[PDB]
RNA sequence: AAUCGAGAG
DNA sequence: CATACGCCTCTCTGCTTATCGGTAG
DNA sequence: CTACCGATAAGCAGATCTCTCGATTGCGTATG
């Protein structure tokens, strides 16, 4: 009898949470690494025909890489967003760029400044939804090609 | 004092599943009390006639049962609402009556209407005008010019 | 802070405000605290105390 | 990856997810695949009948229904299509329709194939014994309501995994 | 070249030849409806087909 | 620890295989007794794995080359060893005098392997085990330049040293394609026993062979018996 | 700008309103379908998990999926299924409507 | 995800678009300048690719947010090329439409009453109304006749929509659906290919020169005929520019609008925007975030990004293009080296030719030119290992486990063996109440090392807090405050969430890859067993797997919330699962030993004793672990009564089955038969078919027809007559009977066989 | 991170 | 002789396209 | 007569589960 070499300390594998890939903060790969394990296209279409739908949609958005973004209502985009620099006590504010003009060009408190110091007066109507960071990354690799997505948002 | 009529679409938590009207008033007006709130502005005073919608399209008034939408993520439910959110107004170029709490040379520190601080400037009862409004600071505030 | 839980997702306008009169002010200094408590916000609504007296009485 | 979108309807009609129809009825009776373990299994369905009544409880699932119109208008297509006998499929009329296409399946009782009411009759010719033909042909009709695929249901990924594993298996072609 | 005419182009780009499906999309105007299982998996909407083919409310006992 | 096979071939002495024994003369018995091993599982006797049947070491070499950031010329910012700083006690606890661990220590993840103050960092700085089996050091082997110009010590060889005892979820296989995982250490009260009073130390199951269609076991296990006896 | 939002909100009002189906003109399945059973069960099941109000005896009970299946054999589950058609429409039946197997 | 954060907003759809170039640089928070990404020093370089404005990098407070690393999204920038480029998507695109038009009049060279007749139709399909768009040719029955055939034609098309408004066979968006979509294409190809078939403009009557390719970023055109110029006298391979092409199509797109917003839009333009033809080339490039253009530390080893690369080389020809302008108005003044000057214009020629390349190679690897080329954007998103495929649709998951598999015939049918080191590893946040403080302060209590235990404990303000490191007084402390009244007002409807061990409560999601069918992806409740690191399955779920124990392992996934809980608990777990939709045939059932110890059980030469029936009944039942239903175990009168009282395995059968099948219910009177011909047991012999009645067995023996791949057996019945919960138990009763029976007989084969 | 090579079901 | 900066060949479907003539203005 | 077109064999674009390990990474020439 031979003892073969694919031991069981060389084959399991757990991971709870971890690293994630930069660019999708989804669960690296590997297993010397600690990353997770794909729940591919094949699983995936199975977890459909048993009209399981929440146990697909936690084993492909709410486990992986389930972000609170921000979308401008106004604008209909995610990624064009950015939050308001603090002047002394007051509260950062999430606010659009595209559906914002400079409050210099223009001729109170509907002004915003961001970092560099420019002052802005604008499009201040962003809402958070619930989408996977890939959706973020597919956005800008888009926009990257000339090509908008607009997002329309339920309650407007 | 004016009286603006809104819908807001406020979330509903699976708590106070068995006291809506306390779950929505308790949970998103008292935090809107005396707070200057971008669709008036003025110290938000007073919740009067909240109306919570029903999700049922063929659902006759006056009825004290209501649906509520649950989200398909989260227990906690999302609806439509009314009420007359009731709140006062101060805007620029309007007559203030205040009163002075503690003097001082640059900043009179001083606290408007019995509770409401402000400051007094250097370039700069009573009836003084309002040149601005300040809200992006720690509490409502209101500087003072007295220049006629 | 001002989540879901503490913050209205949008609060559109239907109409435009309308005034009151001098006898819906003296109604709301007595009978709100009597349909309120008749927490810890309560350091923040102790203002109202403020108010009622500034169109009643002596601050 | 195209039929993973088609789903039963709550009309009992099967239809992609942009709501286009590609069918009617799921075969054309509407029998849930793993439900119609024993439909034709008159021999064991008559062996078993009082075991049978526990789960399909009359008295506990006759109320919020119709138990009349689809049984009649069952008798009245049944005995019409009796009439015409045989003869070529392009002579006969259409004047009489399957219950099920007027009569909701899973709402009015008796409202069944029709494959299926002709095997039942066949196998009650035996006339071979309590138990008697109206409460076997009831609880039957009622196994028929129960074996309905439910809305909703994966139907086309289900047939496309039903054709593509078995393919794993394998002078025209 | 069977599901060219199909309304969600969210299936198309993902099955394949991504590229050609996004350019007759976008040059369209094609507004994606959001309702076919791929649209809802790449946008992160739950899946109507099943247990999402409803709604659920909540029956409140006050006014 | 290896075993000659007594159902050997011919031709297991004229290339001299003996020399590197892949395994051992385990005493199976064809047996549906324990219901652990129907499809294609296996029972190792616990006992005799508790006398070392079948066990083994494996041995795992990592490079310490700290030329990492130097650069033909470039000055030797780093030396094995501590400065004159501040270091835990708890690393020389685990560390020999020079930098470098000592021999046979056990290691495991976030244990030191080599400490060396860094010149510009002012700081001794250690290095950690990356792996989550604790394991043994064998040697470690310093390691110079075939150059007649000679430098400081920078790279040193470790080589570490696991047991890897035959646990339940390894694979053993027959000589006859009759791989199976083992499936549980089956007590040895609980083997079933003969009249000579031995358990067989290896169970597998008799379905594995009809469909599989390997008489070959069968006579191996015959003349293993025959030959042993 | 506040009426053209009133017009919004009518021109929604109305569109929910005529998809909907009169409370009695419902013509689907009595029966719940297993779908309609398994997430009844898990949204009952968190709503309580997130300390939803109960109105049966725990009778000792730690797994919220548990008390909301005995919930369902008790049918005192605040919660209404809203079957949506091809075209789109409502049915809003409620708990204490449906037959269960 | 988690559940006491709920989102108010959610989207409802999607429509793409072009990104026009004015929003950019009304929305770029900086410009790309020079092409050096990054000086010594270890510094970003103001008017680069890795400015602060493009976002956070590396402990630099971005210089737009004004956040660090950690809370900093990103923020678009835009290269200001100066030549437009062609978009390479919309290549194909732009040269149908730049071939088939006349520069001469700007109209397209076709029949303007056949632009109408097309145009009238696109727009009635935009409603989804097909026949009327075929009635449209009936009007056909010279510019008084064209215009009254526009005239009446717009006429009819605009009743036609009315009509069908007013009836409500379409609403103000539009009826779209897959019929629609394939007369649409179908019509807009006809157009196109009637379009490009021309020969000279048939609406002025004047001939334009053609056009040609030599593949992407590569366009040129032709000169005229002998006989062409002379066809153009009476009436009255040169290189062309992108901005060139683009003046022409500007012209020709204004005076086509409403053929181009018929085309350009399925669906009615409600915003009526203009279709303006610079959409087809890109004057700005836009560059994603530094987040999203990150470099990673591979030990000392550290890459470039790839987009950095091909963006730095477009701004490189940018710049180059640029100071070669600056030289160019050196010889304006000086307009007597124009030989010169025609020397550095060829130069800036190919400068454009070089720098639309560029773009062509950052956004299609392909349609770059010259023979590791880099991954461009439409490369990244293209394939199986794309971005849409390998990102989207499947994606590495949390909360999910590994290991090989191992057979335990002590487990339930519904179970799995769980080994302890997931079980202190996979957790599962249970929000903290007044029923889970028994069980879930012990779990603080034991925490992260003890099973069953927890390992994080996340607070009510949302912060999260880790008991690996605490003492047992610590985690005492913490336990003890676990609930507690919440002083926030914010969070006053929110408490405490315990990430508790996975104890045997719980369900789990198994899968053997490949996952040929949907069976092969069901749900087990968990049982935790202190054995070896590996994953213990039943074996009547080998068959559902086509799983061996030769070494297979399976991805066990771990629900994180009550949906997916109750999800896999009624829909997908393995006991609702017993015949496969395929042909609802079964597929669950014990497999080789239990059925070939079948044979000997029920075999009518084995009889067995008080002593011996007892044990094996109980064994079997053990009622404490609810295999019962009365409450107490009932038995049977024994076959035997002189000499001394003997049973039947048959008997034992009949007992298994009247223990475990439900009171009060009549047994399944059964007829079948099984895989053994009667001439094997000798003459006479009646046991190819076996004859249950009231629950027991009468003749013939069980066999794998009885339990396995194989249809109408006992099981099948049970599962037929009493759900397949009854047939699960059934299944799990026989697989502990059959075991302890083959411990006390065993089962050998050998030579002599 | 890709490429190449060894394997597992 | 170290250090630093860029130039270079054994599948199948389904739609790019045919050369020429039929035949009414 | 010839343009409109309706149909005749060839060039190219895009196809053909999950996992765990290990090793290595193109060169030429110019200034100090
Ligand atoms: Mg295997
Ligand atoms: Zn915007
Ligand atoms: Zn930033
Ligand atoms: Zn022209």
């Amino acid at each position: 009898y031979q003892r073969l070499r694919h031991m069981v300390n060389d084959k399991f594998q757990v991971r709870s949470t971890g690293p994630v890939n930069s660019l999708t903060m989804q669960p690296v790969k590997g297993r010397k690494r600690h990353g997770g394990i794909r729940v591919g296209e094949m699983e995936r279409d199975a977890l459909i025909g048993h009209g399981t739908s929440f146990l697909l949609q936690d084993r492909l958005l709410n486990s992986s890489d389930y972000t609170q973004a921000s979308v401008c209502r106004e604008c209909g985009s995610i990624l064009t967003t950015q939050q308001s620099v603090p002047r002394i006590g007051s509260i950062s504010t999430v606010c659009c760029r595209r559906c914002s003009m400079r409050f210099e060009d223009a001729k109170d408190s509907q002004i915003w400044e961001d970092g560099q110091g420019n002052k802005f007066v604008g499009g201040n109507e962003t809402t958070t939804v619930a989408i996977p960071f890939v959706l973020k990354y597919l956005d800008s690799e888009l926009s990257a090609m000339g090509i908008r997505l607009r997002y329309n948002v339920e309650p407007k | 004092i004016v009286r603006v009529p809104i819908a807001l679409y406020v979330s509903l938590a699976p708590m106070y599943l068995e006291n809506p009207l306390q779950g929505v008033m308790k949970q998103h007006l008292n935090p809107l009390v005396m707070k200057y709130n971008n669709k008036v502005g003025g110290v938000v005073l007073g919740y009067e006639g909240l109306k919570i919608l029903d999700a049922d399209p063929l659902s006759k008034e006056d009825t004290s049962e209501k649906l509520i939408k649950i989200t398909p993520d989260t227990p906690f439910g999302f609806t439509w609402c009314h009420v007359n959110l009731y709140v006062w107004q101060p805007q620029v170029g309007d007559v203030l009556e205040g009163y002075i709490f503690i003097q001082s040379a640059s900043h009179i520190g001083l606290l408007i209407h019995d509770a409401f601080n402000a400051s007094i400037k250097k370039n700069n009862k009573l009836r003084f005008t309002v040149r601005n409004v300040h809200t992006t600071g720690r509490v409502v505030s209101v500087d003072g010019t007295l220049i006629s | 802070t001002a989540t879901t839980l503490n913050t209205p997702v949008v609060i559109h306008a239907t109409q435009l405000p309308q005034h009151v009169s001098t006898d819906e002010v003296l109604q709301f200094l007595e009978s709100f605290i009597d349909e309120k408590e008749n927490t810890n916000l309560s350091s923040s609504i102790s203002q109202l105390k403020r108010i009622q007296r500034d169109f009643k009485g002596l601050p | 990856k195209q039929l993973e979108g088609v789903h039963v309807s709550y009309d009992n009609s099967i239809r992609d997810a942009d709501g286009t129809l590609v069918q009617f009825m799921y075969g054309g009776d509407a029998i849930d695949i793993t439900k119609e373990s024993h439909m034709t299994q008159f021999e064991f369905c008559l062996d078993n009948y009082y075991a049978l009544l526990k789960k399909y409880n009359p008295s506990a699932l006759i109320e919020h229904l119709d138990v009349e119109s689809a049984l009649k208008y069952s008798k009245k297509t049944l005995k019409y299509r009796k009439k015409h006998s045989k003869e070529p499929h392009y002579k006969q009329s259409v004047k009489y329709d399957p219950v099920l296409a007027k009569y909701n399946p899973a709402k009015y009782l008796g409202s069944v194939s029709e494959n299926f009411q002709d095997k039942l009759e066949s196998f009650l010719d035996k006339n071979s014994k309590g138990v008697n033909e109206k409460k076997f042909r009831a609880l039957m009709q009622l196994k028929y309501m129960r074996s309905l695929i439910n809305p909703g249901e994966a139907v086309g990924i289900i047939a496309s995994q039903s054709v593509g594993e078995p393919s794993t298996q394998m002078n025209v072609t | 070249q069977g599901m060219e005419t199909s309304t969600s182009s969210f299936m198309k780009m993902s099955y394949e030849t991504t590229c050609q499906f996004l350019t007759k999309a976008v040059l369209d105007n094609e507004r994606e409806q959001l309702d076919s299982p791929s649209a809802r998996i790449v946008v992160g909407k739950l899946n109507n087909v099943g247990t999402g083919s409803f709604d659920v409310l909540a029956k409140v006992p006050n006014a | 620890t290896g075993q000659t096979p007594i159902v050997k071939a011919n031709l297991y002495d004229d290339y001299g295989m003996d020399n590197f024994p892949n395994g051992f003369n385990a005493v199976v018995a064809v047996i549906s007794y324990t219901g652990y091993d129907m499809d294609d599982a296996m029972i190792i006797n616990k006992s005799a794995d508790e006398r070392g049947f079948g066990y083994g070491t494996m041995y795992k070499t990592e490079k310490v080359d700290l030329a990492l950031n130097r650069n033909r010329g470039d000055p030797i910012t780093q030396h094995f060893g501590f400065g004159n700083d501040e270091w835990p006690k708890e690393w020389l606890e685990k560390l020999d005098e020079d930098g470098l661990p000592y021999i046979g220590t056990y290691v495991e993840e976030g244990d030191p392997i080599c400490a060396y103050f860094d010149d510009t960092l002012n700081k001794t700085k250690i290095k950690t085990y990356h792996s989550s089996e604790p394991a043994y050091i064998e040697e470690v082997n310093l390691i110079g330049d075939e150059s007649n110009k000679f430098q400081e010590l920078q790279t040193v060889s470790i080589k570490y040293r696991i047991r890897r005892t035959p646990q339940i979820g390894d694979k053993f296989s027959s000589r006859h394609g009759q791989k199976g995982v083992c499936s549980r250490k089956w007590p040895t009260i609980d083997m079933p026993f003969s009249e000579t009073g031995i358990q067989p130390d290896i169970i597998i199951n008799p379905h594995a062979f009809p469909s599989r269609m390997t008489i070959g076991m069968f006579v191996e296990s015959l003349a293993g018996k025959a030959g042993a006896l | 700008g506040p009426e053209d939002f009133q017009q919004h909100e009518q021109i929604r009002r109305k569109t929910l309103k005529e998809k909907a189906i009169p409370k009695d003109q419902r013509a689907t399945t009595p029966y719940m379908t297993k779908y309609e059973r398994a997430r009844i069960l898990g949204t009952r099941a968190l709503q309580i998990s997130m300390n939803a109000p109960v109105f049966v005896d725990l009778e000792g009970e730690t797994d919220p999926l548990r008390i909301a299946m005995k919930e369902l054999a008790e049918k005192k589950i605040p919660l209404v299924i809203r079957r949506y058609l091809p075209d789109g429409s409502f049915e809003d039946w409620s708990v204490e409507e449906l037959i269960v197997d | 995800m988690d559940i006491s954060k709920p989102v108010g907003s959610e989207i409802t759809s999607v429509d793409f678009g072009i990104l026009t170039a004015k929003e950019i640089r009304n929305l770029s928070a900086k410009q790309i300048t020079n092409p050096t990404v990054l000086d010594n020093l270890g510094h970003p370089v103001s008017g680069g690719l890795y400015d602060l404005a493009l976002g956070a990098f590396l402990r630099n407070l971005c210089s737009t947010c004004g956040l660090d690393e950690k809370f900093c999204p990103g923020h678009q920038g835009h290269i200001e090329l100066p030549v437009p480029c062609y978009n390479p998507l919309f290549f194909n695109q732009l040269y149908i439409y730049l071939r088939a038009s006349c520069l001469f009049c700007h109209h397209f060279r076709l029949k303007s009453v056949e632009v109408h007749r097309y145009a009238c139709k696109l727009r009635l399909l935009q409603y989804g109304l097909i026949d009327e768009s075929y009635k449209l040719d009936e009007i056909t029955l010279s510019s008084t006749l064209l215009n009254e055939l526009k005239s009446k034609r717009s006429e009819y098309v605009d009743m036609a929509i009315a009509k069908a408004l007013s009836d409500g066979r379409t609403t103000e968006r539009g009826s779209f659906t897959a019929t629609v979509n394939d007369e649409r294409k179908k019509l807009v190809h006809e157009f196109h290919k009637k379009l490009l078939s021309r020969g000279k403009c048939d609406n002025c009557g004047m001939f334009s020169p053609k056009f040609r390719k030599d593949g992407f970023t590569k366009i040129f055109e032709t000169a005229l005929n002998e006989k062409q110029i002379t066809n153009n006298r009476v009436k009255g391979s040169t290189y062309i520019l992108s901005t060139e092409v683009k003046n022409i199509l500007d012209t020709v797109f204004r005076k086509e609008q409403c053929v181009l917003q018929y085309v350009f839009h399925s669906r009615p333009n409600l915003s009526r925007k203009l279709v303006k033809a610079d959409s087809f080339f890109m004057d700005v490039l836009v560059v994603p975030p530094t987040r999203f253009r990150l470099p990673s530390k591979l030990g000392e080893e550290v890459h470039e990004n790839s987009q950095n690369q091909l963006l730095s080389k477009v701004l490189t020809t940018s710049l180059l293009i640029r100071d070669l302008n600056d030289d160019l108005s050196k010889l304006q003044k000086d307009k007597v080296s124009l030989e010169d000057r025609r020397v550095i214009f060829s130069r800036l020629m190919n400068a454009f030719v070089t720098i639309q390349n560029d773009v062509n190679a950052f956004i299609d690897s392909t349609k770059a030119q010259g023979r590791v080329p880099i991954p461009g954007v439409k490369q990244a998103l293209e394939k199986k290992e794309g971005l849409f495929r390998k990102h989207m649709m499947g994606k590495r998951v949390n909360y999910a486990a590994r290991s090989v598999i191992s057979p335990d015939p002590n487990i339930e049918t519904n179970e799995i063996g769980v080994p302890p080191v997931f079980a202190v590893k996979l957790t599962y946040p249970e929000p903290v109440t007044a029923y889970n403080i028994a069980e879930l302060r012990q779990a603080v209590i034991n925490g992260p090392d003890k099973w069953p235990g927890a390992t994080q404990i996340q607070n009510e303000d949302g912060s999260l807090v880790s008991l690996i490191g605490m003492s047992v007084e610590q985690r005492k402390a913490l336990a003890n405050q676990l609930l507690t009244p919440s002083s926030n007002v914010s969070t006053h409807t929110l408490n405490k969430k315990v990430y508790r061990h996975i104890k045997n409560r719980d369900v789990v999601l198994m899968n053997r890859q490949p996952t040929l069918h949907k069976a092969s992806m069901m749900g087990h409740k968990v049982r935790v067993l202190p054995n070896e690191k590996t994953l213990r399955l039943h074996y009547a779920n080998t068959g559902a797997y086509n799983a061996d124990f030769d070494g297979d392992e399976m991805n066990m996934h771990f629900p994180q919330n009550e949906n997916a809980r109750a999800e896999a608990l009624n829909l997908a777990n393995t006991d609702s699962q017993y015949l496969t939709p395929t042909s609802g045939s079964p597929v669950r059932g014990l497999i080789q030993d239990h059925i070939s110890a079948g044979v000997w059980l029920t075999s009518k030469d084995s009889f067995f004793t008080r002593e011996q029936y007892q044990q094996y009944i109980y064994g079997c039942i053990r009622p404490e672990d609810g295999h019962t239903t009365r409450s107490k175990i009932v038995t049977l009168p024994p076959t035997i009564f002189k000499p001394y009282p003997l049973w039947t395995g048959k008997q034992i059968i009949t007992t298994v089955l009247l223990n475990v099948t439900p009171p009060d219910m009549p047994g399944i009177n059964l007829i079948s038969k099984n895989k053994i011909k009667n001439e094997y047991w000798g003459k006479g012999s009646l046991e190819n078919e076996v004859l249950f009645k009231d629950g027991a067995l009468l003749c013939g023996i069980l066999d794998k027809s009885q339990y396995g791949a194989s249809k109408y057996g006992i099981v099948h019945s049970l599962h037929e007559v009493y759900g397949p919960e009854v047939a699960a138990k059934v299944l799990s009763v026989l697989g502990r009977l059959f075991t302890n029976y083959i411990t006390a007989t065993a089962f050998t084969c050998g030579m002599d066989d």
